[PDB]
């Protein structure tokens, strides 16, 4: 009300509203889910497009051979935060030889993006991310908020419509955790989860977006009629 | 340093301070452009309130950026001095690097890159100018006229007018100005420049300043008894 | 090396040769001293080798540059100043070059710019550049005239090559042949001085002092 | 008074929001993407008969396999197209190459955001990115100043982009020729622009693979015109 | 005074063949009159069908294939996924060679692969960035050993057809992998021979269509 | 480069200069000149180290270009040779100074008098009636002490001028093919073509 | 730019069967002045890791307090810092190759040559060394200094290439290992008779040996030698 | 943050005037009235102190009238810490000339340098713009004698005779009736007090509520001199001229 001109302002009952109106523009964004077993983890991402003449927004970007993510919500803060991610995944093999881990991944995105919340000038970033990865300690999933808050969890959603997905996973908790060196039936249970978050429209062929990473499975992008096989 | 976005956008798409800066070239004195077939003419408005002025050391309306281009005027005086030096400077630069002088719409548009980076730069507001920017290209017989305002938009003219009551001396210069047929003479020209002035300015005595530009770094400024001379002539033809 | 350009009645010749050394160690055979900037343009390259690639194919990202921003090409003298004054910040760093700009304009004509990196810029209508550029001067300056034909004039620059392709030890491979119209710039060959030096030898009758 | 990098209680940026505004009340500019070419066409909107319309640069190149169109504040555009031709010359430069349509408008695209308390403001104006490479060949990217862009097979901007862009939706097919593209930017051009449109209140372009982008002649533009009302005359 | 440059030895060579390249050198690295390793490789499979060798101050050579693999990943990032052509891969390097043209790699650098046309490419440079596309070059310490060889007996210079006596040169036949491989051999077995710092083992990248297949063979370890 | 000439007489100022530009060996170009019109009554000539010398004299060009057309008024040769003195007195305790020496001939419009400034590249000036850069001095000073008449007209002191060209083309090793002598009066620059 | 001051000697090592045996004397000289007798040269990084360096001591001292500040550096915000997530001989080395050739790039070198001995989490050998101009090379055998010229040829009849290696126990590669710092104490002008032995074995650990001393040493044939050719007496 | 408080000092009205300076202006019109005079043999420079007290040190006190140089002197209205500034900094512009090219600075040049300095306050910067507005008056070979005005705009104009501060409408009403081409210095002496006594809002104009000057070529010879008026020289030419 008052207290939401700027990053730099508490309201009286302790709320930074301009991290919570950040957090608003991730809820007007696509859906995406993600999800992960023991051996793989999958990306699994409904992309919007503005019109039937217009391309379908890329909701998924690669950040190492090991790791990548998905977006929901202001697509150049993604690229901004990803090309960070790229630079620290970068950091550590060259000066290391060492493949970033995951969590460390996480640490440092939550980092970047609370000194976005502290400091005059700035603004929260607008995007939330899904990051995926294999790494030393196996498989993993991330949830960014832009808040700074970074979780990790066997299988999230984000985006308009998330919950649907979110109760799905929540139940299917104990099912595609076992799914181990299975990627076709990993990513069919992210499909039949993002199903659940769907209204009017389907999912079609320029329309659904799929990654996975795994054991023996460097970060990959699979669109257009190589996700048919899914639908 | 100071670093204010002073210059934003509204809820409508507008950018107030540099629409209020177009309001203070409303207010400046009018001056107009006038191209002929092998010359170029710019008017100036001189307000008469201020009698007892030094005709000699005040600074004119229009100024040379090189031998071969001029640029007038309307809106804030002291804002147009920093437009002029930075082209004056660029003027001299582009003649040391390319071994050329100036074209004139390379001028223009160097003068429009100014006014439009002060639009989106913190700290500082529009120039609150608009210029009409005349001259010939080197080698080039061809008459060259262009206007500047303070979004950074630019463009060339037949004939155009800026500042206050340019409005109806447009007016004028739409009706009377064939594209067909420019003013073959560079007394044509000037009559025509002189007429359209006439139509505002009030009395024809020092309120007109007339500049002609001629090919080949050709630029001389017309004095009191001959831009009389037209006001003169105008008139006796119109009582009738 | 040996670099030359010459102004004439059609336009303008330029010749190279090939040679590139590292001490008295023969590098390469088969560099290309001639660059292309544009469909009218061309470069010279003499002293060092990167120095005079890196910033010559410079140069032309800078003439595209020009053209694009002013809708018009850029003038001979423009873009051989622009080589002038870049390498001129560079003074005392230790550039080494030595190169022709070569060019037609409707405004200029065929015009050659001898271009340096001590800041030299020099317009003229002969220039010789490089370790075995005396040898090409004595050929040329003895057989010039305005009124060559195309033919004979890029016989004259490609014999002036040869005569220092023999005597300079820093100089030889093979010769590469310009000619510059205001419709652009014509490659006329590469010319192995191998099979050149015989050829004019036994046809001119030239090079008695040597046994064929 | 506010943050200009402000975000809106429904997650917008007003700046970016308020920007969209500026760029509707611009002038129109129109593309169509064929297997053939693209074709570039705006509405140049001169302000008064004196302005020489030629003089109007809406339509500009940014390399020989790239051409842009523009809608909204053109001044602000200007730093932009600038951008974009060191940007494709650059890479022509460490690479030996020509620069993929989209990279060199996801290049353009990072300028966009760079606004704060970098620029005071957001551009206040779109832009219509045309090219082609051996990639993806022949495309056509619509770059915002929220730093958004997406690609389209026809796409209008400016005062009548709604109207013109449903007509855009009924009319484009994956067949279309260049030359039945060029009447068809013509046609819709016509239809949304104030004054009646002819060679001189209009510019048409395309980029193809051969000759690369053309500004096309007044002459070149005339012909079409008087081509389209004949072929609108015949049924 | 403290030299910030040294010499690790080593020789490479590449040959670039109708449809195949191959970039092979020794695995000896030395400084002065000591052996460091018997087995450090020194030809690097950089991806995108690019095979890269920087020969000399073996830090700086390091450095520099360190640098381009990372300019091949970034590449990638940057404009999706697109692969990365060995003209292009060349100029690429000639900017991190030129970027440090004040204080330069002591290296001498080639790269090998297939054109855009699938044609057997070698790209060889200076140590301050100049470079230019080749069939044949050797580079490093029995570099004037071997390029001499290689006029010979890859173009074969100075070669005519009988009978004629030099009047008819001898036709420029295209040389198969077996045939390159046989000329690389013979090339490091004599280079070995005459030259200190060569020895102890010869690996071979080729590279096709295909993609890019190694071959080791032993050398004398003298 | 090498032999930059001045002499100023009753009514104007002549300043020669060589036109051969030499690197090292060979003698690339006979027809160099060595000088620049600063404003229309005043001219500079300039010799010194290679590159350094125009882009010296080309900026001072530029700069009182900018003045004339700033103030619409021609600056007195005192005046210029004053800023150009403070330009090389600058450069001198500089990164990398101009190798730059220079003769500026004037004709002051306010005085109707010529005017000759040496100024070197430490940034020296002395007003003459005749000066030199280099070794061009110790052969023609002599010269022009015994003939130079202070009331010497336009033709007299070509003639004199003439008589020192011979000198050095006698008694110096160098080539210099020749000089371009131009002359700066009331009426502004002219080249003579013939010498 | 500098010059060393207070420095050490030789460093060697090689590779047997299961891991890595590394060693170093005990000396920190102050040029031809012997001057510091108990400077522990071999300092080691976690369970599986033991970098060993020569040259400049206080560099050495420098780089040792870089590494104690990696070990804490890592375990911040991990885990699994005392398993998966631990560091690696490769991570150690990588690390201290990248600040060498930093370092000789700024043209203010770490005076060093360093060795760093480990075994990997999968049971693979790790040995490469590096210096003060970040010249960086693996083999079966290391040495640094005086050790490259002597201690190099005599580990290399043990281990003269590859397959070697798995016919090597870890008894005749510590054997070779002492006597190799036998022959330096005869040899070296600037060595010690004390020195330290570590041996990182993928089975055992990582066994630490300090206090050890050259033994077994020959000099009896001295008392026959009599001058310097003609004498006699 | 710091927005909050920012005033804003460089913007644009919906109409199109600067805020600061139009206020400054303001501020300047309340201020001692200081009244120039160009004649064709000099220039007289006449100021009124602001409502003085008998304790007040006068002759050793200056507030309106300030030396830039031997041939160039200016009339201050408005605050007078702000016209020091302004001073200083035109002393030094006119020594840097002089060291440049060795010759007196140009009136003009001077004049455009000040009032750059006074146009950058009011575009960028953020900071107030001085409330100070100049009278030059000056000399030098090329225009002769020169009367300039600048004001916190940063806009200069030329004059024959002009007043700034406080009654300016008055005074170049009066001004604009009695000044003639043809006038001399003694004459224009005359006129400005006899303006100043007019528009004055004191009872009486008095030697003790007045600065004086004058530029005169009334120096042996082709030169100029500069005669800043002294207490007792200001009395015994208000009793020549017949005001008191
Ligand atoms: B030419 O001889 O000047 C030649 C021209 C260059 C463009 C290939 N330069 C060189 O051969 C130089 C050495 C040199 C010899 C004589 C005069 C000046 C310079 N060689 C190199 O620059 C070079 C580059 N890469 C490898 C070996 N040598
Ligand atoms: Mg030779
Ligand atoms: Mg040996
Ligand atoms: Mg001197």
């Amino acid at each position: 009300n008052n207290y939401d001109g700027d990053t730099v302002t508490f309201s009286p009952t302790g709320r930074l509203f301009q991290v919570e109106y950040a957090l608003e523009a991730i809820k007007q964004g696509s859906v995406t889910v993600g999800l992960r077993s023991n051996t793989h983890a999958v990306l699994v991402a409904l992309k919007r497009n503005a019109d039937e003449l217009s391309s379908y927004q890329k909701k998924i970007i690669k950040c190492d051979e090991h790791m990548g993510l998905s977006l929901a919500g202001l697509a150049p803060d993604a690229r901004v935060l990803s090309n960070y991610l790229r630079q620290q995944c970068n950091y550590s093999s060259l000066v290391f030889n060492r493949k970033l881990a995951v969590e460390r991944a996480g640490h440092l995105l939550c980092d970047k993006a609370q000194k976005n919340t502290q400091s005059y000038g700035g603004r929260p970033y607008g995007v939330g991310l899904l990051i995926i990865g294999y790494d030393k300690s196996g498989a993993h999933l991330l949830e960014f908020q832009p808040s700074g808050n970074v979780t990790e969890l066997y299988g999230t959603a984000i985006g308009a419509r998330s919950q649907g997905a979110k109760t799905y996973l929540e139940r299917t908790l104990d099912t595609f955790i076992k799914i181990d060196g299975n990627p076709d039936e990993l990513i069919k249970a992210g499909v039949e989860a993002i199903s659940q978050s769907l209204r009017d429209e389907s999912l079609t062929v320029d329309n659904l977006s799929i990654a996975i990473v795994g054991k023996d499975t460097p970060f990959t992008i699979y669109d257009g009629e190589a996700v048919a096989k899914y639908i | 340093g100071y670093d204010r976005a002073l210059s934003i956008f509204s809820p409508d798409g507008h950018i107030f301070q540099v629409e209020y800066a177009l309001e203070a070239v409303k207010r400046g004195t009018c001056a107009v452009g006038v191209k002929g077939k092998n010359c170029v003419v710019l008017g100036c408005e001189r307000r008469s309130t201020l009698k007892l002025q030094d005709t000699r050391i005040t600074p004119s309306k229009v100024s040379k950026i090189d031998s071969h281009v001029v640029l007038s005027f309307s809106g804030l005086n002291a804002d147009s001095r920093i437009l002029i030096e930075k082209a004056r400077v660029e003027a001299q630069s582009h003649r040391l690097t390319l071994e050329d002088p100036v074209t004139v719409e390379y001028l223009t548009r160097y003068v429009a890159g100014v006014q439009q980076r002060y639009t989106q730069s913190g700290g500082v507001r529009p120039f609150g100018v608009s210029t009409l920017i005349a001259g010939f290209d080197p080698r080039d017989d061809e008459p060259k006229l262009y206007q500047t305002e303070p979004s950074g938009i630019y463009s060339s003219w037949s004939a155009q007018t800026i500042g206050r009551n340019s409005k109806t001396v447009r007016e004028f210069l739409e009706k009377n100005y064939d594209r067909k047929e420019p003013p073959a003479t560079v007394e044509e020209c000037v009559k025509l420049t002189v007429r359209s002035l006439l139509e505002v300015v009030q009395t024809g005595a020092k309120n007109i300043e007339i500049t002609v530009v001629k090919p080949d770094s050709d630029i001389v400024a017309l004095s009191s008894e001959e831009i009389n001379q037209y006001v003169t002539q105008i008139e006796q033809e119109k009582q009738e | 090396t040996t670099t030359l350009a010459f102004r004439f009645q059609g336009g303008i010749i330029v010749a190279v040769d090939s040679r590139a050394t590292a001490g008295n160690w023969v590098a390469s055979q088969t560099v290309k001293k001639v660059i292309e900037i544009n469909p009218f343009l061309l470069g010279t390259m003499a002293g060092g080798a990167v120095d005079c690639q890196f910033w010559e194919t410079w140069l032309g990202s800078q003439c595209r540059l020009h053209e694009l921003r002013e809708k018009e090409r850029i003038s001979v003298a423009a873009a051989s100043k622009i080589l002038s004054n870049l390498v001129y910040q560079y003074k005392g760093a230790g550039l080494s070059m030595g190169t022709m700009i070569c060019g037609y304009t409707r405004k200029e004509g065929p015009t050659i710019y001898y271009v340096d990196s001590d800041g030299t810029r020099l317009k003229g209508d002969i220039f010789c550049v490089g370790s075995g550029q005396t040898f090409a001067y004595g050929v040329l300056d003895s057989n010039y005239k305005w009124d060559l034909s195309v033919e004979d004039a890029l016989y004259l620059g490609k014999r002036s090559i040869l005569a220092a392709a023999h005597r300079d030890a820093y100089s030889g491979g093979s010769v590469n042949l310009y000619h510059v119209t205001e419709d652009g710039w014509i490659y006329h060959g590469n010319h192995d001085v191998g099979e050149l030096f015989w050829k004019v030898k036994e046809e001119e009758g030239s090079f008695n002092n040597v046994i064929g | 008074d506010r943050g200009v990098s402000t975000f809106s209680p429904e997650g917008r940026l007003f700046q970016v929001e308020y920007s969209l505004e500026a760029i509707k009340l611009g002038s129109t500019a129109i593309g169509i993407a064929t297997k053939e070419g693209v074709v570039l066409g705006v509405e140049k909107r001169a302000t008064s008969p004196l302005l020489e319309s030629d003089s109007i640069e809406k339509i500009v190149e940014i390399d020989r396999h790239i051409g842009c169109a523009m809608s909204g504040l053109t001044a602000d555009a200007r730093s932009m197209i600038e951008h974009a031709r060191t940007a494709a010359v650059t890479h022509n430069l460490y690479y030996d190459e020509d620069i993929n349509v989209e990279s060199l408008t996801q290049s353009v695209c990072d300028l966009a955001l760079r606004f704060g308390e970098l620029m005071s403001r957001p551009f206040g104006v779109a832009l219509l990115i045309a090219g082609h490479d051996a990639d993806d060949g022949y495309q056509l990217f619509h770059a915002e100043p929220s730093g958004t862009f997406y690609r389209y097979n026809a796409k209008a901007i400016g005062s009548g982009s709604e109207g013109a862009q449903a007509e855009l939706l009924n009319e484009w097919h994956s067949s279309l020729t260049l030359k039945e593209a060029e009447l068809l930017v013509l046609k819709i051009l016509k239809q949304v622009m104030e004054e009646k449109l002819d060679e001189n209140n209009a510019q048409l372009s395309c980029i193809t693979k051969q000759d690369g982008f053309k500004i096309y002649d007044n002459e070149k533009t005339a012909e079409l015109i008087k081509e389209l009302k004949e072929k609108e005359a015949a049924e | 005074q403290f030299n910030p440059y040294g010499d690790n030895g080593g020789t490479i060579l590449g040959i670039a063949g109708e449809d195949f390249a191959v970039l092979a050198g020794d695995t000896r690295n030395i400084t002065d009159y000591s052996i460091n390793s018997r087995y450090e490789p020194k030809v690097f499979d950089c991806g995108d069908n690019i095979v890269m060798s920087a020969n000399g101050f073996a830090a700086d050579g390091d450095a520099l294939v360190k640098r381009f693999k990372n300019s091949v990943k970034w590449y990638h990032f940057d404009h999706n996924d697109k692969k990365l052509s060995i003209n292009s891969a060349a100029r690429n390097i000639q900017h991190l060679l030129y970027g440090k043209r004040f204080f330069p790699y002591y290296v001498h650098t080639i790269i090998a692969g297939l054109d855009e046309d699938g044609k057997g490419a070698v790209y060889s440079f200076d140590p301050v960035g100049s470079y230019e596309r080749e069939q044949c070059r050797a580079g490093g310490a029995a570099a004037s050993l071997i390029m001499p060889f290689l006029d010979n007996q890859v173009n074969f210079k100075n070669q005519y057809e009988p009978g004629t006596n030099g009047k008819v040169k001898k036709p420029l036949k295209y040389l198969s992998v077996e045939e390159v491989i046989k000329l690389v051999r013979d090339s490091f077995t004599s280079a070995t021979e005459r030259h200190i710092q060569v020895g102890d083992g010869l690996e071979i990248l080729i590279v096709t269509k295909d993609g890019v297949r190694k071959e080791f063979y032993e050398l004398k370890r003298d | 480069m090498d032999i930059i000439l001045g002499i100023r007489v009753q009514d104007s100022v002549i300043l020669a200069s060589s036109k051969a530009v030499t690197r090292g060996i060979s003698v690339l170009k006979d027809s160099d000149d060595k000088t620049r019109q600063l404003s229309p009554h005043t001219l500079m000539s300039f010799a010194g180290e290679a590159g350094d010398t125009v882009q010296f004299a080309e900026y001072i060009q530029a700069n009182i270009q900018l003045y004339s057309i700033r103030e619409d008024y021609e600056l007195s040769p005192q005046a210029v040779s004053s800023f150009v003195r403070q330009e090389l007195a600058k450069s001198i305790r500089s990164r990398r100074p101009y190798q730059v020496n220079v003769l500026i001939g004037g004709y002051d419009k306010k005085k109707n008098k010529p005017e000759l400034y040496q100024i070197d590249y430490l940034g020296t000036k002395v007003e003459l009636p005749y000066g030199a850069h280099g070794y061009s001095g110790f052969y023609t000073f002599s010269l022009l002490d015994h003939h130079y008449r202070p009331d010497m007209t336009t033709e007299e002191g070509l003639d004199l001028l003439k008589l020192c060209v011979q000198e050095l083309e006698k008694r110096m090793p160098m080539d210099f093919k020749g000089v371009i002598v131009k002359i700066v009066d009331k009426d502004g620059i002219r080249q003579v073509d013939d010498f | 730019t500098q010059q060393p001051i207070v420095t050490g000697t030789s460093v060697i090592s090689m590779k047997y069967d299961n891991g890595v045996i590394i060693a170093a004397d005990n000396l920190g000289s102050y040029g031809s002045l012997l001057r510091f007798n108990g400077v522990e040269r071999l300092i080691p990084v976690g369970d599986n890791t033991v970098v060993g360096i020569s040259g400049d001591i206080s560099d050495m001292q420098h780089i040792e307090r870089l590494l104690k500040d990696l070990v804490t550096e890592n375990a911040y915000d991990n885990p699994l810092a005392d398993a998966e997530e631990a560091l690696e001989p490769s991570y150690i080395f990588e690390y201290l190759a990248t600040v060498m050739y930093q370092r000789r790039s700024k043209m203010n070198p770490l005076w060093n040559a360093i060795i760093v001995a480990g075994v990997q989490s999968n049971g693979d050998q790790f040995l490469r060394y590096v210096n003060l101009l970040g010249v960086t090379y693996s083999s079966p055998t290391l040495a640094t200094g005086f050790g490259a010229h002597m201690a190099n040829p005599l580990l290399r009849k043990v281990v003269d290439r590859e397959s070697d290696i798995p016919k090597t126990t870890v008894q005749v590669a510590e054997e070779a290992i002492v006597n190799a710092m036998r022959v330096l104490y005869y040899r070296d002008a600037r060595s010690s008779r004390n020195f330290s032995l570590a041996i990182i074995d993928k089975n055992t650990g990582l066994t630490f040996k300090k206090n050890l001393q050259v033994e077994n040493m020959k000099w009896d044939f001295a008392k026959d030698i009599k001058g310097y050719g003609t004498q006699k007496i | 943050g710091s927005r909050r408080y920012d005033s804003r000092t460089t913007i644009f009205s919906p109409e199109g005037r600067l805020y600061q300076v139009e206020y400054a202006l303001e501020s300047i019109s309340h201020a001692g009235t200081a009244i120039g005079i160009m004649a064709s043999d000099g220039i007289v420079l006449a100021a009124e102190r602001k409502v003085t007290s008998t304790l007040l040190e006068q002759d050793t006190s200056t507030e309106k009238l300030y030396k830039l140089n031997d041939k160039i002197a200016v009339a201050v209205a408005g605050l007078t810490a702000d016209a020091e500034i302004l001073i200083n900094t035109a002393r030094i512009h006119a020594q840097n000339y002089l060291k440049t090219y060795n010759e007196d600075i140009p009136v003009e040049i001077l004049v455009r340098r000040l009032s750059d300095i006074k146009q950058g306050y009011t575009q960028h910067g953020g900071l107030r713009p001085f409330g100070v507005s100049f009278i030059y008056a000056g000399y030098d070979d090329r225009y002769g004698y020169q009367l300039y005005t600048s004001n916190p705009s940063g806009n200069y104009t030329g004059w024959k005779a002009i007043s700034v501060g406080a009654n300016t409408s008055a005074a170049q009403t009066l001004l604009q009736m009695d000044y003639k081409d043809d006038m001399k210095v003694d004459d224009a002496i005359e006129l400005a007090l006899k303006t100043l006594s007019k528009t004055t809002d004191s009872s009486a104009l008095t030697y003790d509520r007045l600065e004086f000057a004058t530029i005169r070529k009334g120096a042996n010879d082709g030169e100029v001199y500069q005669k800043i008026f002294k207490p007792q020289e200001i009395k015994d030419i208000l009793v020549k001229t017949g005001i008191t």
